[PDB]
RNA sequence: UGCGAAAGCAGUUGAAGACAAGUCUUGUCGUUCGUUAAAAUGGCCUCG
């Protein structure tokens, strides 16, 4: 699942 | 008897009177308003007990004033006879005092009763 | 991965002590108003732990 | 007992065989209570109806007002609607039941599911009921001398086919089916002629609700009811007593009157009513007109807007009204070119000041023409 | 022949039921009010409102959020006022909910310890709040809706207050964590204000602490019924504060209690999964004031957290729920002998899953987390995690599938999806208006334009605001009592034609370019599903009573509607679960697919059909060619992937050991 | 649905009906309200009400006598009787003795009846 | 069910009547004639 997981907080940070 | 405040409930009177009876056996109980007054002047009282039914109630209304100034706990019980009863004397007692003794064998429940009286106040 | 774990703690840490001072971070007003407050875990977790205590032999 | 129940109301026996829809409200109100107790006590409804109404045609038609009146229980209403279905079969049929399908539409406008659901079934029967072109009590149904001008019933029943074939009673929107796509305008006309001649306010309110459309709030037949509204306020107290007699909220009826008012009001006769209603002595009439005038004032001629500005400022300065006309004045949007002429109109000292207060209430409005007349005043 | 892709890889788990509350006081003599509703508390913070009419249909849902729960629910029904709901989240706040919007109308801090119990007085002007610190706080509500004021603090004690009950408005009865029942005086104009008149101690377990979980007052017999962790049911004389009867009925904690209107029956439930019925119906028992352990029944597979009772001339309901996450419904008068229903764990009145025909993408959203799968056999292309605690209300995916719109009452966020390496790249498109916009319902006109219905029911079009006019709804006494019935329930957009259904049943056709509203229908039963068919130029509406209505868009209701509305097959009428989803058949437009929580049905609208207990009797008004399959259940979501492919999505705890003897 | 035993209370307010399944149902004659008592695993063969009616005597194939206390729904046990209980009766002005009939169904050839008079006080056999 | 040893060797089941369900078709029997012919969550004392 980690391969296809998307985290907004990490995306927001960069 | 609106003046007597806070007045312990039926259950709370139990533990107080129990400790008073214990304190009587271990000579840690001071009986009488003036004798209670002296403890407050000397600051040797854990807390002060009074009787609500006493007439005139003004005979004991000074102890709250001393207790509040000295930050000493206090509480009222419905019956003065029962107070003198637990004290272990043949006469009614309208007020009594528990002497301070951190080395006493009955210390713990005195603090427990004290802690509740803190909650009551 | 450990760096990621530490980053979560920093995000978790909304309050920390600078020398002689303690800060807290501020949450948005919308979050508080839009929804009721968060339940505390310790007090509520205690009841469920009691409800599933070993003595019951719940199975 | 039944015999004693007759004797108590033996004097209360209808010499006429006509509807109680046309009869005195209070006399009908008691009789309805007798109808319920009669069936409740085991006294046959038909036997009761024969006892205090002359003929079977009265027994059908008293039950109609039982449906029109909301005070009647809904279960009673279906029993009212069921027995009329019995009596429409008995009658001789050479005259037409197009008259009662509007009453059935009113019966659709009655509350319960079960009463409405039956009404479609009854409605569907009236579609099968042949058209005679000359109706039951055509000159006697709604008024003794009141002859009802109605559609070609072929158009009505083939339309009424839409109710049976193309409508469900569970829904409250009959309006789309009420107006056929093929002859929406031709049919929009007769309802006006009906509603002019539909006396009961409840029947008017329920009827108007279906008719009024967002593009046209009774635009076509506003002229038809212009006389009714223009003296509605004159006899509004007489309309208000009818609604309480009909057990309806009159303020909703007042909203039906402004619902009669068309959306755009260059129209002169509807504006006469809204203004008259707004300043009417009646507390409830004027609020509905006041809210209506706000909707009107958006849809007016700028000059027609301008005239209303002069009346409200002049009224508020001198005419002490139950409502805050200067408060209403603030709400109404006042054009700059409107603001200046009204200053010219009064450039009567007390009336002037409120105009000069009126322009104050509207902060941040800009026009050169204004300041000219301002300086003329001061 | 058609292809079925049976799917259980999508898992949606309901939160455990924690509290239950009816909106009206039971009155056997009077008929069931139209406004009667049942509030259900969930451990995830969700509050669910249901209507006992027309079997049981869920009118509205209040969404919870992260790390929040509901532990007590309370209704206040003042004459002339809207129905008022209160909740406790396990923290030091009493939440007042705006039923019109489903948002917190007011948050009130008790100025005391964390709340464990909530109860209202009979006059419905005061709330009693139990705290862990042993303080019971009295709150005023008679001022008005949205008004919460501190009235008085009762006598303080050291034991956690686990439950609270009222006697009229004079006295507050509270069970405590010290194994003692406590009574306080709330009599105003009395010198005994806030004083502890009596203290009652239950039998205490020797090796473990004794907790009084539940207490109820019995007006007819002026007695108190108490449930305790020892499994004991005790009846206490109110005036003398003495034990009348004690019963060792349950094998575990008794968590909750309830009674009937006449106080002829007391129903207890809790950990051991059993419901014990206590009876005093016999005349001799009434003279002697003695209860009888009439019977018990095992109906739940796990702990029964909550039980509530409602009775009326047309209603007789004993509703129970708990860790099993399902409702169990019984008749109080015939609890021993009456039949029961086990409510399905999930009824998708609101769909949490969507299927995209193009790209063969299946999207499910649960607890601020969105997962997208692709199927040719299924692969999880991408999983999205959202920061905000508030749970997602609705998710809409574009007809191209590139643009995904995520809607929450607080905010609406739009995310673009790009297929890279058999995976979807997520980029959040920034739209300030949507971020500040509440989204009750959202739908796509095309790959770019969307229609959003705000929590305030403001309908507007966003191109990625063009507000759309809406017809005014006349106010009704039922609407005042229950606000959300006048709110938009279903929003559908189909080839520019938008249809909105309100809980009161108002159906209107909206033209999106014209942005004008024209009334279509106003049903007297709650609308459960809506569908627009462009090919037949008609709109299909289904009510709570599972009647099907097909409305031509302008003679309105298609000719099929008359001949088949009351002539539906036996299967449709016999269903006790209402239809929630409608989708068209690609191969033939006239055919339409209809499915509920446990059934799927297909109806041909060009063919006419051959003519040939545990719910309100419904005497009062609600306000003021054929294919049927039940093989697939329970159904989260059903729809077509292609002209020959059907997608069916299905659902795939430690409990008491009550052995089943086998010989 | 098949009843195996029946007992009428002296006042007539209560009627206990047994069933082959082993379930007992006490009915209030005044309002026909039912109360279920379920311990016996086999058909209950004998039911008898107490003189006051506060206690119910039940026996069946279990070879064990159950004294049901109806006030609290409790029940007292007399196990390991020689034979299954065909009949139960309270015999005394004060319920001093219980009179019982045993069948000893082991012998299929003949029905071996044994009459047991018991003392209510200590449940010790006074006359077998 | 009969004989036999325990092993086995032979054979046996039908006609009604009444009721309940569907809507003419099926079930049941505190009922008859004839033939040798599983399942209401419901476990068993005190007297230390």
């Amino acid at each position: 699942e980690d391969d296809v997981e998307y985290n907004e907080e990490l995306d927001d940070a960069g | 008897n609106p003046k007597a405040f806070p007045l312990a409930d039926a259950a709370l009177t139990q533990q107080i009177l129990d400790v008073v009876q214990q304190a009587a056996n271990l000579r840690q109980l001071k009986k009488g308003a003036n004798e209670a007054t002296k403890t407050l002047n000397r600051g040797i009282s854990e807390f002060i007990i009074m009787a609500a039914d006493c007439e005139p109630i003004e005979i004991l209304l000074h102890l709250p004033l001393l207790c509040e100034d000295k930050n000493v706990p206090y509480v009222f019980v419905p019956s003065r006879v029962a107070l003198g009863r637990a004290c272990g004397v043949s006469r009614p007692v309208i007020a009594a005092s528990i002497t301070t003794n951190d080395a006493s064998a009955i210390k713990t429940q005195i603090y427990a009763v004290k802690d509740k009286i803190e909650t009551l106040l | 991965k450990t760096k990621k774990r530490k980053t979560l703690k920093n995000l978790r840490k909304d309050s920390v002590k600078r020398g002689k001072f303690r800060v807290q971070l501020l949450s948005t007003t919308q979050d508080s108003k839009t929804l009721p407050p968060k339940k505390e875990s310790s007090i509520i977790r205690s009841k469920d732990r009691w409800l599933n205590r070993k003595a019951l032999n719940k199975g | 007992s039944f015999q004693t129940f007759l004797d108590k109301h033996s004097e209360l026996i209808n010499t006429t065989n006509v509807s109680m829809l046309t009869e005195t409200g209070e006399r009908y109100k008691k009789v309805l209570s007798l109808f319920t107790e009669a069936i409740g006590k085991g006294y046959k409804a038909s036997s009761f109806l024969t006892s205090f109404f002359t003929t079977l045609e009265s027994r059908i038609t008293f039950l109609l007002r039982v449906t029109i009146s909301p005070a009647a229980p809904t279960a009673l209403k279906l029993i009212s609607l069921n027995n009329i279905a019995k009596y429409i079969n008995s009658i001789e049929k050479e005259v037409n039941i197009f008259t009662l399908v509007p009453c059935l539409i009113c019966a659709l406008r009655d509350a319960s599911i079960k009463v409405r659901t039956g009404v479609k079934k009854i409605l569907s029967l009236i579609a099968k009921r042949p058209s005679t072109k000359h109706y039951f009590l055509s000159d006697k149904l709604y008024g003794e001398n009141v002859t009802i001008p109605m559609l070609n019933p072929k158009d009505s029943e083939a339309w009424l086919s839409g109710f049976l074939n193309e409508y469900v009673t569970e829904n409250y929107d009959i309006s789309r089916i009420l107006t056929p796509k093929r002859n929406e305008k031709v049919f929009l006309m007769f309802w006006a002629n009906q509603a002019l001649l539909i006396p009961s306010p409840y029947a008017k309110t329920v009827l108007l609700d279906n008719l009024n459309k967002s593009p046209t709030y009774a635009s076509s037949y506003s002229s038809l009811f212009e006389e009714f509204i223009s003296h509605y306020l004159e006899n509004r107290s007489s309309w208000e007593k009818s609604c309480i007699a009909n057990k309806t909220n009159f303020e909703h009826f007042e909203r039906s009157l402004v619902n009669l008012v068309s959306p755009k009001e260059k129209q002169s006769f509807m504006i006469d009513f809204v203004l008259s209603a707004l300043n009417s002595d009646y507390e409830q009439l004027a609020n509905i007109a006041a809210e209506r005038l706000i909707s009107i004032f958006a849809s007016l001629n700028n000059a027609q807007k301008l005239k209303i500005v002069q009346n409200i400022v002049d009224s508020s300065s001198n005419v002490e009204s139950s409502y805050d006309t200067v408060g209403v004045l603030q709400s109404l949007p006042l054009d700059s070119d409107i603001f200046v002429s009204i200053l010219n109109q009064n450039s009567h000292l007390r009336k002037l000041t409120i105009i000069l207060e009126a322009l104050d209430k509207v902060r941040n409005v800009g026009s050169e023409k204004l300041l000219f007349t301002l300086l003329s005043l001061l | 022949r058609m292809i079925v892709h049976r799917c259980r890889f999508v898992d949606f788990t309901p939160a455990t039921i924690t509290s239950l509350a009816f909106s009206h006081k039971s009155n056997i003599n009077k008929l069931t009010p139209s406004d009667l509703r049942l509030a259900i508390g969930r451990s995830n913070g969700n509050i669910e409102i249901w209507n006992p009419r027309n079997n049981w249909f869920q009118e509205m849902v209040i969404e919870g959020g992260k790390d929040r729960s509901i532990e007590g629910l309370c209704w206040s029904n003042v004459n002339g006022e809207s129905l008022r709901l209160f909740s406790i989240g396990g923290s030091t706040v009493v939440t007042e909910w705006d039923l019109a919007t489903g948002l917190p109308l007011r948050n009130y801090d008790c100025n005391s310890g964390v709340i464990w119990s909530i109860s209202i007085n009979d006059s419905q002007d005061k709330l009693s709040v139990g705290c862990d610190n042993g303080t019971v706080v009295l709150i005023d509500i008679s001022g008005g809706p949205g008004v919460l004021e501190h009235d008085t603090i009762l006598m303080r004690q050291e034991a956690r207050v686990l439950t609270l009950a009222w006697k009229k408005d004079d006295f507050v009865i509270g069970g405590c964590s010290d194994g003692r029942i406590r009574i306080w005086s709330a009599q105003k104009n009395d010198e005994n204000m806030g004083r502890l008149l009596h203290t009652m101690k239950v039998d205490k377990a020797k090796k473990e602490s004794t907790l009084v979980w539940s207490v109820i007052y019995l007006p007819r017999t002026d007695q108190i019924a108490s449930g305790d962790s020892t499994g004991s049911i005790k009846f206490w004389d109110f005036q003398f504060a003495t034990l009348n009867q004690s019963f060792k009925a349950h094998d575990a904690d008794v968590l909750c209690l309830t009674t009937d209107t006449d106080n002829n029956y007391v129903f207890s439930a809790g950990v051991d999964r059993k419901i014990f019925q206590f009876s005093q119906n016999t005349n001799k028992s009434q003279k002697n004031n003695r209860w009888v352990n009439s019977s018990n029944r095992l109906l739940h597979g796990n702990d029964i957290r909550a039980i509530c009772a409602y009775q009326s001339k047309g209603a007789d309901f004993l509703v129970s729920g708990g860790v099993e996450k399902t409702l169990v419904i019984n008749s109080l008068t015939s609890f021993s002998n009456g039949n029961y229903r086990k409510m399905p764990t999930v009824e998708p009145y609101s769909k949490n899953v969507l299927v995209n025909k193009e790209q063969r993408l299946v999207v499910s959203w649960s607890e601020s987390t969105v997962k997208i799968w692709t199927m040719g056999n299924y692969k999880l292309v991408c999983k999205l995690t959202l920061k905000d605690d508030q749970n997602i209300s609705t998710c809409s995916l574009s007809p191209d599938g590139q643009v995904l719109v995520v809607g929450r009452p607080s905010t609406t966020k739009v995310f673009h999806l790009q297929p890279v390496g058999n995976k979807l790249k997520v980029t959040k498109l920034d739209n300030d208006l949507l971020l500040r916009t509440s989204t009750k319902l959202v739908k796509f006109i095309d790959n770019s334009k969307i229609v959003i219905c705000s929590c305030e029911d403001d309908v507007f079009i966003v191109d990625l605001p063009q507000e759309v006019e809406l017809l005014e709804v006349t106010s009704t006494k039922s609407s005042i009592k229950v606000p959300y019935i006048n709110r938009i329930n279903h929003l559908e957009v189909d080839q520019n034609i938008a249809v909105i259904s309100r809980g009161c049943g108002v159906v209107d056709i909206l033209d999106l370019k014209a942005r004008i509203s024209k009334p279509l229908a106003r049903l007297n039963n709650f609308i459960t599903a809506v569908h627009i068919n462009t090919s037949r130029k008609s709109v299909v509406v289904i009510t709570a009573d599972n009647k099907i209505y097909e409305f031509n868009m302008n003679s309105v209701l298609t000719q099929w509607s008359k001949n088949n509305t009351d002539n539906l097959p036996k299967e449709w009428k016999t269903l006790k679960e209402n239809c929630v989803g409608i989708f068209s058949d690609i191969e033939n437009s006239s055919r339409l697919w209809f499915w509920g929580a446990t059934w799927i049905s297909r109806i041909d609208f060009d063919v006419d059909f051959p003519i040939n207990g545990l719910t309100i009797t419904d005497e009062s008004n609600f306000m003021n060619h054929f294919f049927f399959t039940d093989k697939y259940k329970p159904l989260l979501f059903v729809d077509l992937i292609s002209s020959n492919e059907l997608a069916i999505i299905e659902r795939n705890q430690k409990a008491f050991i009550q052995p089943k003897l086998v010989f | 649905r098949y009843v195996s035993s029946m007992a009428i209370d002296n006042m007539g307010q209560q009627l206990a009906v047994g069933f082959a399944s082993g379930v007992i149902s006490i009915v209030s004659l005044a309002d026909l309200q039912i109360r279920l008592l379920k311990w016996h695993i086999d058909s209950v063969l004998s039911l008898s009400f107490s003189h006051d009616g506060s206690y119910l005597l039940s026996g069946g194939w279990e070879k064990v006598m159950s004294l049901w206390q109806l006030e609290t729904n409790s029940q007292q046990f007399l196990p390991r009787l020689n034979g299954i209980i065909i009949d139960c009766q309270v015999l005394g002005p004060q319920g001093n003795y219980y009179s019982l009939i045993l069948q000893m169904t082991e012998n299929n050839s003949n029905s071996d009846y044994q009459f047991l008079l018991l003392n209510a006080s200590d449940l010790t056999s006074k006359l077998s």
